[PDB]
Order: C-alpha cells, then structure tokens, then sequence
C-alpha cells in the first residue's frame, strides 16, 4: 500500500484567513491526488481531482498545488462554510489510501465552564439506581479534565458535545445502597481545579 | 445528482446485511462505484471499487471477506453486502462516484448507520440543583435510539446543551435559565421515544 | 535480467490504433524498481497484488482524459475502437505524462487514433484497417478518413497532453 | 433637559472580551443612571438601575461604575448573547433623556465586495422603466462608498441604495445600489460603471458593460 | 408585556396603542412610553401613574400624546393625535418603579408606520437580473410593506441577500441577490419567488441568460 | 431685594424626622433657582407643572419648603399619588401638586458607627394621611383589647442608619418645594 501522511491533525483558524493543508505520500504519485470535504454531520464533497483541477461548484477560494510526494490544498479569504473536515485521497495505485484527515476549527479567546452539580432525583432512587450529574457548559477548548470525589476520595460516564456554532465553544456532562459529593474539574483556564 | 442510500439497520453479530445506493441524475453506466467505511476508530477506511458496466470488483485485500459489492444497472443501483459483521465494526458507510483514472470521487451519498452490537422504554428523571441557574433532564436506560428532548413546546431553545448518548444508553440535557424564569415559571422536559411520550415538570429537590 | 528498459524508456512509442507488443520471457525480474520509481501517475493491478508478485507488454500513446478508458469493462472511442481489455484481465496498467517527449510547437502528428469503426473490438484485438468509413466512398474523401491525428503541443492543457501507457499481461 | 452623551458610537469586539461603554451627562446625577440593552429582533431589558445595582435575572458579567457626570457599563469574558445595542438613561430630572447608543459587533477581518454589473431587464423595459442594479455582497466593514459613472461622467441623481443590518452567521455586510433612470435617456449611452471605493483597494476597480 | 400589533395608517388619522403588563402587580408601577426614531435616537414620550396618577409629558409631546390606564383590565394606553408627519417610528411601554430606580421590563410589541398621503395598494412588479455567479431579483413599485422574497420555495438559503425595501415616490423597492455556482446555473433552474399579502400576489420569475 | 434664605433650609446641620417634617415659609425675597438644579449634588429632582430651566422667569406669592430624612428605598414615595409607609403614614403629597421634589444621598452626614437613631418614621396608623397633613400622635397603636397606654405597639420606629448600609438603606435628605395677593418671590 501507499502511505499518506497529511498534516496537521487539526488547527484552529479565524475567519477571513488563508489556510493550507499539506499531504505527503511515501512515494511520488504524479499529481493523481484528490481533495474531499465533509461538513459537520453531513455527507462528503469532492473538491479537487488530479492535483490542481476543480470539481463542480468549488469556489475560486480553493486551489491545489504540489508535485512528487508533497501536495497542498489552499483556501484564501476563508468563508463561513469552510469550517469542516478535509481529506487527501490517492488513486495512483490499488488500494486507495485516502490519507488521515484534517479538521478546521474557529480560533476563540479561551472560556470559562459554567459547571453545575446535580444530586440524584427521587424517581431514579425509587427505580433503584443512583446517578449524580455534573454539567460543564460553554468552555473552550475541548481538552479538559474532570474527577469525582466521594467524601474526599477520588473515584462514571463522560459525554462531549461539539462546538455550539453560536458561542463557538464545547460542553460536557459527567454522571442506592452505596449512595446511602464533589466534581473536581481541571481546565487550562484556571491553574486551580474549579469544583462544585 | 446527489445520490441516495439505504436507511440505517440495527443488526446483531454474525448476521448478513445488504445496503443500497441508487444512482440518479447522471450516466450510471460510466461511473465506478466506490464504498468507504467511516468509524470512530480508524476513521475513513476504503471498502473498495466496482465497475457497473460489467460488475467486476477490485476490492482491497483489507477485510475483503466481509463485503460483496454487486450492482444492478437496470434499477440503477449499487449494493454492498456485509457478511462477517462483528460487534466492533459499527460505522457509517458511504457510496462514492469514481469517473476513472486521473480523477477523484466527486459525489457521495448521505450515509448509512450500521450498529452490530447485541426494546427498552426511557427512564426520565428531572435534575434540580441542591442569576442563571442550570436545570437538567437525565434519560437513563433506553434502547434503541433515538429520543427527542424538548423544553416546553419548543419555546426554550437558546442556552440548551443536549449531550450525545451495558447494552443500554445514557443521555442528559442541560438548560441554563435566569433565576427569574425558574422556579417562578414551570419548565417541562418533554421526551419522545418512537411508542413512548413522557413529560416531566422540573421540581426543585426542595 | 528482463529487458524492461527497452519498453519503458523507449525513445518512440506507438500510436494507440497500432499498439506495440513485446514478449518478455526466460528472464528474472525485480518489479520493485517499477513501483519505487515514483514516475508513474496510474498503476492499477487486477487479481494480483504488486507487493507480492515478486509476460506481454503492450505500449501506446493516448491523451490524458482517455487514460480512464484503459481498464476492463470500459467504453468509449479508445476502448471500443482501439484497445479493448477483457473482463478477466489479470495484469497491470502503467501510465505517465510524456508532454516533454511527445509534444512540440506546431503539434506532433505522428501519433494517430481511430475515430470511427463499424463495431467494437474484441479483447486484445488490433485494427489497422484504413478503409473509408461509410457514414459508397470509392476510396476517395459523407465520406471520412478512419484515423485522426493528435495535436500534441507543450502548451496544451493536461487533459490534452500525451500520456504513454504500458499494459502488462501475464 | 439633561444631555446624555455616551461613547463610543460603536466598537467591534471579539468573543470572551471585557468592554466598557462610557456615558457622560451634562451635570452630576449622583448615580441615578440606568442601562438598557436591545438584541436584534428582540425587545429591551433593564440591566442596571441606580448607577451600580444589578437587576434580577441578569448575569454577573455586567457591572456599573462612575459618579458625578461620568459613568461606565462593564462586561467581562464576553459571551455570544451580548452583541447588541446599549443605552444609558437618566432619571435625575424631567424629562428622562436617553443616551445616543453604543453598538457591539464581532471583530472580523477585511473582505472584498463581489460587485456585479447586472444590465437592465427586458420586462422592465416592456413596462417602460429602466434600472441598472449593482450588488455588493459580503464585505467588511461598514465604511464603503459607491458612485455611478455614465461613460466616465459622475451621475449623482437617480441612485437608490439599500443596506443590510447584521453580520449574522456570515459575519459580514452587504449593499445594493440601483441606478434607475428613464428609458429615453438610457437608450443614449454605451458605458455604465459602478465605482465602489473600499479600504481594501487604493484604486476602485469598477464593473461596466456596453 | 404584550402590545397592540403594528398598524399602517394614512395621514390625518388617530391611532391608539395598548400595553398589557403581566407577571406582576400593574397597579403600583409607573408606566413610561418611549419612541425609537431611525436616527439612532430614543426620545421619551412620557410617564403615567396608575391608581390615582397624574401624567407628566415631555414638552415635545405634551401636545401630541395622551396617556391613560385601566387597573381593571390591567392595561395602559397611549394615543397619538393626528398623523405624526412622515415621522413613523417604533413605540414602547416601559415599567418604572420610582426614584432611584430604572425601567426594568419592556414590550417591543407595537410598531407604528404611517402611510403616505396618496396611497394605493399595488402588487409588486418583479424583474429577473441576469449578467460562483451572482443572480438577482428586483421587486419594484409595490405597496404596502412587506413582500416576501424567497428562492426555489425556500430551497436556496445560503448565500442569499434579500435587501430591505425603500420608500420612493410613495412606493417600495426591494432587491435580492443569490450566489449559486457557475456549474449549477444555468444548469439548474433559479426561480425568485415573491409574495405580497396586501394584493394576495404570488409570482415566480426564472432567470434565463 | 433681600435674597431668599435657602442656605438655612438646604444646609441645615440637622434635619427632622419624616413623621415630624419641617416647613419653612419663604416670602419677600428674590430667588436664583439655577444654583439649585445646576449644583449636580442631587440624585432626584422631579418637578410637576413647571420646568427646572423655566422656573426662574416666574413669580409666586409664597414658597413652602418641607424637609425630612428617609431611606433610599423610600425616596420613590415622595411623589403625588404614591403609597407606602412614608406616603400613607408620614408625608403625603396631593395629586394636583405643582412644586418640586429634591433629594440627595446623605450618608456622610446622618449615619455614624453604632447607628444614628435620631431619625424616626411612623410605622402604623388607623388611616391614610391627608395631603400635607402632619401627624405627631404618640398613641399606642391598637392592632380588640384596649392598650391602656402601655397587640399594642409604639407608633414610631427609629431608623438604623449605619455607614455600611446598602444604598437603599442609606439616609436621603428630601426637600419638597410648594409654590403658591401680590407676588413677593421672583427671579
């Protein structure tokens, strides 16, 4: 097989910018490389074929460059609908390697999670179970650590959301005989572990 | 021209499943049909490629024992059948449109969700706290997906964070509303499970 | 050793309508030197893995937008009237851009392709008929020459530049 | 009357920021100043009363400061739902005078108008009218000037412009300019030019047709 | 905090505006009224006290506005006398508690637009605008506002710029831009759809090169 | 042409309790009212039937100056048509009032550490006060059994003025000017 190593894994870019994603094959592929785009939650779209040639639609903002084993997809004056995923596929030889994948994100100026603690309900206990919820809303970026503390001792299912496109930030949620209570969180924003 | 694909199926391990992708809007006769697997683990794998003019297959040696990529020109469709279907290879599957050498896959189909893991009504519980208070709605122990969670009659939409889901599913939703809206006025979490419809008004622990 | 140099590095290539065939026999081959040369744009193998293969060599020239037609089960002027591959083909298709060798200012017209034919070719058949196509012509130009020459200029777009193709059959 | 002069008229601020709007009365009002906000498409809301006091159901990000005749509204770690208009009101004496107003917008980079030519339609002419449209889509910032040129000659009369109100999701502005004339005079000229001056280009490349 | 719906009235006419305060005791809160003009200015109409309350106006309006309340219906009214020139603006009812306080809750409910003296309801005259290419749809000479302008029945929504109307010679002018790829058009049909409730008009115009 | 004695009303070292609000009659004097509403020292300055910048070019017979102290959250009550303990039981303005209500924060003069208890207000009464009425009753408030002068409460309650109080509990000085034969006060 051919090896495609496209870089970077992800990057946070502002609007109106010009970005370039690189793609590097383990051998020359003589410009038989295509570029694909997938919007969030939606399907894929072919943008570039045979190195520098453009697909149907495909505004002038997009372009391709490179040769040998090094190639580049370029966007200039980045538009709103460009924060998505992009891939470099190769068709020079079976099997199609398709490369690893690059993500685009909006660069924001940090954030502060509105972490709220949530003791268990009564009906949950009547059924028998016991679960304590810890919501952490509207923070940036994705990397963050959360710990639980039962009477001081560090002891759970975590779920993340993607960028709420309005505020451009993330959010996370962390969840009887044993039950009969602390949410230690650590974020880049605070040197000290804000907790509820 | 933007294609179409089979609906999602809920299958058990060891079972064969067939997936459809119907070509309309262009000349189906002169386009290779590729298939691609995208998963949380090892995302965007290449299933393979077929020529519809003859039905010859050139699937890559990877797996290659679990998929068969037959096509039918008359109905203008391409099929992919998954045979092995282990528990871990649950993913979304795509049918692409290849034109030939010195070209790329241009048009893609919306995509099918396949889950091979081994009916449960939701367990809905309000989440009350102990200027802008956050309330919650916890949906524990339901099967299968999906569930729809709304607040009131769809009124409260801003400031809502509904997070994604032991062979059972766990879901939670948070809504941050000002200390004057709650508990002064009722907030009712509405949960629908396609034949369950439940309404939980949020009451403080005290 | 197998005489792969005289096939791939031949100074002149044949027209697609008159594609050349060289038989390779009684030789030891190192196919690595091919897939590590990095000089090729297309390299599709069928029913065999090139990484593990370690022989007829058909060569000709076409235009870029016709390279897609050099595959089993394809249609179009090249596949129907010039060079046709069988469905059970078990070989490889190697192509590379030759604009620097086969184009010139004013056009290189030594390369011809068949434009019209009464019926599709059979797999691996060659047709060098030059009889006027009846669209009676009495051997004089609704009467057309069957072959048309490629206008290969270096300033041409990539889809109209010359591409050299080598088909290996086992 | 008392005169409220709040500054600045507008400012472009990024998310997560901390901003302060100034407000200046013609005389000391001993902290009897209130603060108002208007979101796009939604009503007003009192945030601050009696200078420094914050109302019920209003986030902690807001605060007030000042004394005498100089006062300031302050926001820290700005969130998405704060891009709106703000006003300072005085209640020290009749009549209650209001300030001028400060608006907040998302700090974006520059942009390039998609300025188009758009010659007049046929049905417009069959009815009798003649109007040449010049669309200028997706540019930033508000400061832009447009002129029309009939074969080089500046024609101020006969121009109708329409502006767009919000950056919205696209985070950008847009404009439309129509040189609408009468048929008898439209059928006498050859060149028709839409010279748009923006900060991006020192010389304003124009769009024209014959 | 509900208010009367927007009305479009012609000069020489008196209009009255209602504001029903809900969620609290309407009886012991001053009710202010405020005008918002399009010069980025907010003028003070005045103030009324319910439950035995005198009214105090701004001198600019002491001759133009009349303020009333009804404790039983728990509402406050403001009537505008005569036609307010071509000066149509938006009007609000506020909620004052007293000195050392501010206006807390506001109603945007009512918009006041005064029609021109010589008025006739007229359906729009719509013309396509032909030259990622930008296309246009020009909606000229309609009355009154508003006139919905969509593309392919709401299909095309991204890259769409429907510009606000403008009052010229007592009629309205609107224009819309749609940015569709140079490969989609003229390949796929573009139809600007314009709806005018006043004349009950629905028109669709396809753009052809 | 002897000037009006506004210094002795506004700059008095001690003010009266609201239940015993003071009245000073102003007569035979020329006034320059600008110096009051342009002094910028005031938090409230509400005039009724007269403009602050248009009150200097008018003549009245006499001017009554009623002065007292209240808490911040009670300044709203010094207006025509208002209710509450101050307006119902302490100081009530008529509906046809044609004067001005001037108020300013007095934390620096009437509060002290340990509390200033010299300022009192009436908490209970059998009925609402009439316009401009003064009640100096010291009768036990009867909330069925007679109180015999000893459900029986002291009618007046003292203000707990501490410098650390919030602004709504800080002291505010209030002056109510009422305007009313030949005219002797002019500008």
């Amino acid at each position: 097989d051919i090896l495609m190593t496209q870089s970077p894994s992800s990057m946070s870019v502002s609007l109106g910018d010009t970005v370039s994603i690189t793609c590097h094959a383990s051998q020359g592929i003589s410009s038989n490389i295509g570029w694909l785009q997938q919007k969030p939650g939606k399907s894929f779209k072919g943008l570039i074929y045979h190195g520098t040639n453009l697909e149907d639609g495909v505004p002038s903002r997009f372009s391709g460059s490179g040769s040998g084993a090094d190639y580049s997809l370029t966007i200039s004056s980045l538009e709103s609908e460009d924060f998505a995923d992009y891939y470099c596929v190769q068709y020079v030889q079976f099997p199609y390697t398709l490369g690893g994948g690059t993500k685009l994100e909006i660069k924001r100026a940090d954030g502060a999670p509105t972490v709220s603690i949530f003791p268990p309900s009564s009906e949950q206990l009547t059924s028998g179970g016991a679960s304590v919820v810890c919501f952490l809303n509207n923070f940036y970026p994705k990397d963050i650590n959360v710990k639980w503390k039962i009477d001081g001792s560090e002891r759970v299912l975590n779920s993340w959301t993607d960028q709420d496109s309005k505020d451009s930030t993330y959010s996370m949620s962390s969840t009887k005989d044993e039950y009969e209570y602390t949410c230690e969180a650590t974020h880049k924003t605070s040197t000290s572990p804000i907790v509820k | 021209v933007q294609l179409q694909q089979s609906g999602p199926e809920l299958v058990k391990p060891g079972a064969s499943v067939k997936i459809s992708c119907k070509a309309s809007g262009y000349s189906f006769t002169d386009y290779y049909m590729n298939w691609v697997k995208q998963s949380p683990e090892k995302s965007l794998e290449w299933i393979g490629e077929i020529n519809p003019n003859t039905g010859g297959t050139t699937y890559n040696q990877k797996f290659k024992a679990k998929a068969t990529l037959t096509v039918d020109k008359s109905s203008s469709t391409a099929y992919m059948q998954l045979k092995s279907l282990t528990s871990e290879d649950s993913a979304v599957y795509y049918c692409a449109r290849y034109y030939g050498n010195l070209y790329a896959m241009d048009y893609w189909g919306q995509g099918t969700s396949v889950t091979v893991s081994s009916t449960t009504p939701p367990s809905v519980y309000p989440l009350a706290p102990g200027s802008m208070v956050t309330l919650g709605c916890l949906v524990k122990g339901y099967f299968p997906e999906p569930v729809t969670v709304t607040w009131n009659s769809g009124s409260l939409s801003s400031g809502v964070h509904t997070f994604p889901a032991s062979d059972l599913y766990t879901l939670s939703s948070s809504v941050t509303v000002p200390s004057s809206t709650w508990p002064s006025e009722t907030v009712t979490c509405n949960v629908a499970h396609p034949s369950t419809k439940v309404d939980k008004k949020i009451v403080p622990r005290d | 050793l197998c005489p792969f140099g005289e096939v791939f590095n031949a100074t002149r290539f044949a027209s697609v309508y008159a594609w050349n065939r060289k038989r390779i026999s009684n030789c030891v081959a190192d196919y690595s030197v091919l897939y590590n040369s990095a000089s090729f744009s297309t390299f599709k193998c069928y029913g065999v893995s090139p990484t593990k293969l370690n022989v007829y060599a058909d060569s000709f020239v076409i235009r870029g937008d016709e390279v897609r037609q050099i595959a089993p089960g394809q249609t179009g002027k090249i596949a129907d009237y010039n060079y046709k591959l069988p469905d059970d083909f078990t070989g490889c298709v190697i192509a590379w851009n030759s604009n620097n060798l086969d184009s010139k200012v004013g056009g290189n017209y030594n390369y011809l392709y068949r434009l019209f034919r009464k019926s599709n070719l059979k797999p691996f058949e060659r047709d060098i008929s030059t009889e006027i196509y009846q669209a009676p012509c009495n051997g004089v130009e609704n009467c057309y020459f069957p072959l048309q020459s490629y206008g290969f200029q270096p300033t041409n777009g990539v889809g109209y530049q010359p591409y050299r193709v080598v088909v290996l059959s086992f």
